[PDB]
RNA sequence: AAAAUGAAGACAUUUUAACGAGUAAGGAAACGAAAUGGCGUAAGGACAACAAAAGUAGUAAAGAUUUAAAGUAAUUUAGAU
RNA sequence: AUAAACAUACUUUGAAUCGGCCAAGUCUGGUAAGCAGGACUGGCGAUGCGGGAUGAACCGAACGUCGAGAUAAAGUGCCAAA
RNA sequence: CGAGAAUAGAAACUCUUGAAGAAGUAAAUUAUCUACCCGUCUUGAAACACGGACCAAGGAGUCUAACAUGGAUGCGAAUGAGAAUAGCAGGAAAGCUAUAACAUGAAGAGAAAACGAAAAACUAUGAGAGUGUAGAAAUACAUUUAGCAAUAGUAUCUUUCAA
């Protein structure tokens, strides 16, 4: 009857063990290679980031026709809507044409977790259903070998082979409000503004926005 | 305010290329266009008979029908809010073989070369080859070491102003 | 009482409400005006295949 | 469809309502009934 | 048992410009004028009846007593709600005389039905 | 049903469904088919191109009773007499009785050839016959009479 | 606010038997419960076609059923529409199931040995649909379709509603 | 919108999700899971104490002045004079 | 690469409208205009709300009825919440 | 130390006010905040633009004739025959019956004489229906069969100088 629930939990525990290995083992090799390069006098070139988290900053009134379409393809159709974007030569260029309406950086694992645990949602049968179990995630994403929520958080973080399928399934998060800028949101973050690339300083803004 | 002439505003659109006057080549009248080829229309002002409309200059079309002295070419023309199908008949002097599928037709050959090996490896039992990797935009570069034996440094600072007069 | 002679203001955002109506794939397959020699070979074979097809149908 | 309607002339004075039709049927039927009575080969 | 009847607006939606003129009655008619101060929803005067004001479905058309209204004209109408005396309350119509009212009022006591007009047309 | 019209739902609207910028003035381009060649030319061109002109000769007193000639195709000849009578004579041949489908009685003069007749001999009696109608009747094994 | 491509309006697909035909309101109830429970695409197809207007339920003459069921001996043709009679060509033996059989089409089918089922008897006999040949008659034969468009056009003209000074 | 249930319950059913500004203009009536929902005036055909006296009315009709209740609203109901 | 099943393709019938005006890291005639005439885009028209004391267009931001919170433009001597 | 798992465990409370009027609602006044004249032409009116002193009653997309699209209905190669007109019971501006001229349609083109349709069709995609395997629940996969509607192109046929 319900003896398969007991066995299912063990598989989720097994997957959480293995999922945390890839994240921790890849973190150790980055730090180990940083120590060996300092001792030998060599230089180290840190790898480029693979994930970009973009937040819509402005409203919907007064958007140029082409920029309006790029935001729709990024699923930033509302103010204070954060999504996870793959970084390559295309989306980086797309995220640059619409800069006055987005602020984006790179998320740490402590930020991917909070967004998905607190503001997570899935599109099942066309309804944006908030995440409340793993049997809901397994039913929607069973064929993508994503049966739990630490399989969903891991795939987003490391940008796996099934990232696009996972990414579109997650609905764009609806976030709170928080102080975006020092001067205002009409100038680049370089000049102490609101939009533009914030790199690892986006985690500070997402902490007050979740 | 302009006029309604057929070839209006053609001081620089129909002007021949610099030091390109006179006769065209001999491969212009010798290339073989078969039905289904992608060719580019390029109006040639040296040959007036049959000059295509100036709005089709540079558009890319599909050869649909090859007539003894003219090559049928169909292109998409834009109207108020709909796209229509235009069916011209351009002499070979006014069109050029488009190489839009230059990249694509070399990917097909690479895949066909691999698939030819997979029908031999499978027959003889060897493990078949994997298909070529797909094209992706410029991916984020990984982390790579830099030796400290062939390195050199140049300090970078804002430059002191030097007057230009 | 003069007036504004012409203005393209808003005439391009209007055309993108109902987007550019592309032509259907049946519009690219018309065989009107094709080579008269090619259209006589295609007709001369379609008649030949049809005659042998209908005869086989009648036989059974 | 191009209209062909002949109402440009006066028509409200050229109407003929058929309200007497229910009573015409009775009036004629009460003539044949009162004609066969006189001599039957009259209505024959 | 009675659920709290919650009202989202306890006032009346009076017609615009009915506090100045007498030919304009106090029954609501939405203004269609181009320069109207109210149909544009100017600040200070932006009161129009919008479907969001509608009260809760569970407690809609419910009297403060907690019972819906059911009008009766004779003693035989009372039998239509003799099974639902906890949901419906009789209310004798305003045309029923002062003799037929004592038949309905007394019968409503036998079937134990609350009557909202128990002191109407008394001697 | 004047409670179903648009006037009963358009009460309270000042313009009454006819616009403020352009009101509902009396005439909107003449009375009837006025302006057929001046300002409604884009109508009698788009929707009635051959409206304006002359074509064909004039028949001063046309006699429409001499152009009257109803036609029945061969496939519908057997339905004049019925489907019971058709089956009854389905095995007849030359020498034995076969029904005469007198078309003129039913109001069909001409007999045209369209579709297929059942494989039974049949007699057809009608005023006018089509060239391919006679072949269809005769190929089945029948006869083609004439009347009047 | 949110920027959407277009706002949510009514979907232009019907889901009930129109009008007040208290017998068509039952088949939709009957076939709207067989499609939901069995989840068979035949019942969804039958339910969907029962909720179409009159102009979208064209008639199927008995000579169309004859030439469509020539190579289907033991099958039950299922056409959700009226079934008229083709008085020019014979009617072989076949089992049919339609919304309405014309008097001469009903007498002709049962005379040759066939059957004329209604749509209730078909659901009882083959609810999921096992030996049925779904049929629907032609839709472009309507005369109103000719006049659509502009007659002046160069590719496909219309047919010029007749009127004054026609020629 | 999608699922569930569905001969009569009732509030135009139950669950989930997204959405809701707007002049000109459109959304006729009926359509059980309803192809928008309703209020009001007058007239006509029916229904209105179902055990053979069957809607209300000289134990005070329609109307008028107010007071309270229901409905977001058009408006309805009731008390008193 | 990214987005797309209340997606996509439409068909029939029909209403309103074709007096427009403003902004500009733009242009033409003009000495110049809150002048006249244009190209790309956003708005006012059709539009309220918070801010510029007031303002059709500027900045924020577009609205079912509400309660609690972090916000945007912009401010924190008093009128005036800080 | 200890997740899973096996076995045992624990939640029914207190005070104040109200038929001497609790909670809620309504009316009048005060107090902080908020509030330019309605209808209309207009790019733009609160406008130094026009009508409006107040109240009551009346007051403006209606009727017939012709065509067309669509929603509901009957019948369907027929439909209508409440075309005149003729009968029936009942006394009737209502109801019923009239194998019936004719209207639209079943055949199309041609100015007109003169004519008047199958190769018992072809091709492509296409709606369904079974079977087995599996995730093992819905559902996905593999295979046999079917070709409706629709779109495009085809052969063949009637009429036209021309399709």
């Amino acid at each position: 009857c319900k003896a398969r629930c007991q066995a299912f939990r063990k598989e989720v525990i097994l997957r959480t063990i293995k999922n945390h290995k890839d994240i921790e083992a890849a973190k150790k090799a980055v730090y180990t290679a940083k120590k060996n390069a300092e001792i030998n006098g060599d230089l180290y070139a840190e790898a480029d980031p693979k994930l970009i988290v973009a937040i819509r900053i402005r409203g919907i009134n007064g958007v140029s026709p082409k920029i309006k379409k790029i935001l729709k393809l990024l699923r930033l159709r509302q103010i204070n809507n954060a999504v996870f974007i793959k970084a390559n030569a295309s989306t980086i260029k797309m995220l640059r044409l619409v800069d006055p309406y987005v602020t984006y950086g790179y998320p740490t694992l402590e930020t991917v977790q909070k967004l998905i645990y607190k503001r997570g949602a899935l599109k099942i049968n066309g309804n944006r259903m908030p995440i409340t179990s793993n049997c809901m995630i397994k039913k929607a994403l069973g064929d993508k070998d994503v049966v739990c929520v630490d399989d969903l958080v891991h795939e987003i973080y490391t940008v796996g082979k099934h990232f696009k399928e996972v990414n579109n399934k997650l609905a764009p998060f609806k976030l709170n409000g928080a102080k975006i800028a020092e001067k205002n949101k009409k100038i680049h973050f370089i000049l102490g503004g609101g939009f533009g690339n914030r790199e690892l300083l986006i985690n500070k803004l997402l902490a007050n926005m979740i | 305010p302009l006029s309604n002439g057929r070839n209006r505003r053609t001081r620089k659109l129909f002007k021949r290329p610099f030091r390109g006057h006179g006769l065209s080549n001999t491969s212009t009248i010798l290339h073989t266009y078969k039905v289904g080829d992608y060719v580019t229309i390029l109006c040639n002002s040296s040959i007036q008979h049959g000059l295509p409309y100036k709005a089709f200059h540079g558009k890319t079309g599909r050869v649909w029908n090859v007539n003894p002295h003219a090559i049928g070419v169909m292109v998409n023309k834009k109207v108020n809010n709909r796209i229509v199908v235009k069916r011209l008949h351009i002499s070979p002097e006014h069109i050029k073989p488009s190489g839009c599928q230059k990249d694509f037709l070399e990917r097909k050959a690479a895949v066909a070369a691999i698939r030819k090996q997979n029908i031999q490896l499978k027959k003889e039992g060897k493990p078949l080859l994997p298909l070529p990797a797909k094209r992706l935009p410029k991916q984020p570069r990984p982390a790579e070491l830099i030796k400290g034996a062939d390195i050199k440094f140049t300090t970078v600072a804002p430059l002191k102003f030097e007057e230009l007069y | 009482s003069k007036d504004k002679n012409r203005s393209s203001h808003n005439q391009s955002h209007k055309a993108h409400r109902n987007g550019f109506y592309k032509p259907k794939k049946s519009a690219y397959m018309s065989t009107k005006g094709m080579n008269v020699q090619v259209l006589k070979n295609t007709k001369a074979q379609r008649k030949f295949a049809l005659a042998k097809k209908l005869e086989a149908k009648k036989a059974a | 469809a191009v209209s062909n309607i002949h109402f440009c002339k006066d028509w409200r004075s050229k109407v003929h309502t058929w309200f007497k039709q229910p009573f015409r049927k009775i009036r004629r039927h009460q003539t044949r009934v009162e004609k066969a009575k006189a001599v039957f080969p009259a209505t024959i | 048992i009675k659920p709290k009847i919650v009202k989202k607006y306890t006032g009346h939606f009076k017609r615009f410009d009915s506090n100045r003129f007498l030919r304009v009655k106090a029954s609501w008619r939405v203004p269609r004028g181009i320069d109207n101060r109210l149909r544009r929803k100017f600040k200070g005067t932006n009161l129009l009846p919008k479907i969001g004001y509608g009260s809760a479905k569970a407690t809609r058309n419910m009297l403060p007593c907690g019972l819906y209204k059911f009008p009766v004209r004779n003693t035989t109408d009372l039998e239509m709600i003799m099974m639902q005396n906890r949901k419906y309350a009789a209310e004798i119509s305003h045309a029923v005389s002062a003799k037929k009212r004592q038949e309905i009022i007394q019968r409503a006591k036998i079937l134990n039905i609350r009557v909202l007009n128990a002191d109407a047309r008394i001697k | 049903a004047t409670r179903f019209r648009q006037t009963r739902r358009r009460r309270g609207h000042v313009s009454m469904g006819y616009g403020r910028i352009g009101k509902h003035r009396k005439q909107r381009g003449g009375r009837g088919n006025a302006g057929g060649q001046h300002h409604r030319k884009t109508w009698f061109t788009t929707f009635h191109p051959d409206y304006f002109g002359k074509h064909g000769m004039r028949v001063f007193h046309l006699k429409a009773n001499k152009y009257y000639c109803p036609s029945i195709n061969v496939d519908s000849l057997w339905s004049l007499v019925g489907k019971d009578v058709q089956a009854q004579y389905k095995n007849a041949k030359v020498g034995e009785e076969v029904p005469v489908i007198d078309c003129v009685k039913h109001g069909y003069f001409k007999v045209l050839g369209k579709g297929f007749l059942p494989k039974q001999p049949v007699i057809v009696r009608a005023r006018y016959f089509s060239e391919k109608a006679q072949q269809k009747i005769k190929a089945v094994g029948g006869a083609c009479e004439l009347t009047a | 606010a949110i920027d959407l491509d277009r706002h949510h309006v009514r979907k232009h697909v019907s889901k009930t038997a129109r009008g007040n035909n208290a017998y068509m309101k039952l088949l939709v109830r009957l076939y709207g419960f067989l499609a939901r429970r069995t989840q068979s695409k035949f019942a969804k197809t039958i339910l969907h076609r029962l909720c179409l207007s009159r102009v979208n339920r064209p008639i199927v003459s008995t000579s169309k059923l004859a030439c469509l069921m020539k190579k289907h001996p033991e099958e039950t043709a299922v056409c959700v529409n009226t079934v008229t009679y083709d008085s020019r060509y014979p009617v072989p033996k076949m089992n049919v199931c339609a919304l309405k059989f014309t008097k001469t089409a009903e007498a002709a089918i049962t005379k040759a040995g066939g059957k004329c089922l209604r749509f209730d008897e078909l659901a009882l006999k083959a609810p999921t649909g096992r030996k049925t040949v779904l049929i629907r008659g032609k839709r472009n034969v309507r005369e109103a379709l000719k006049h659509f468009g502009k007659v002046c056009a160069k590719k496909n003209p219309a047919k010029q509603y007749k009127g004054k000074q026609t020629k």
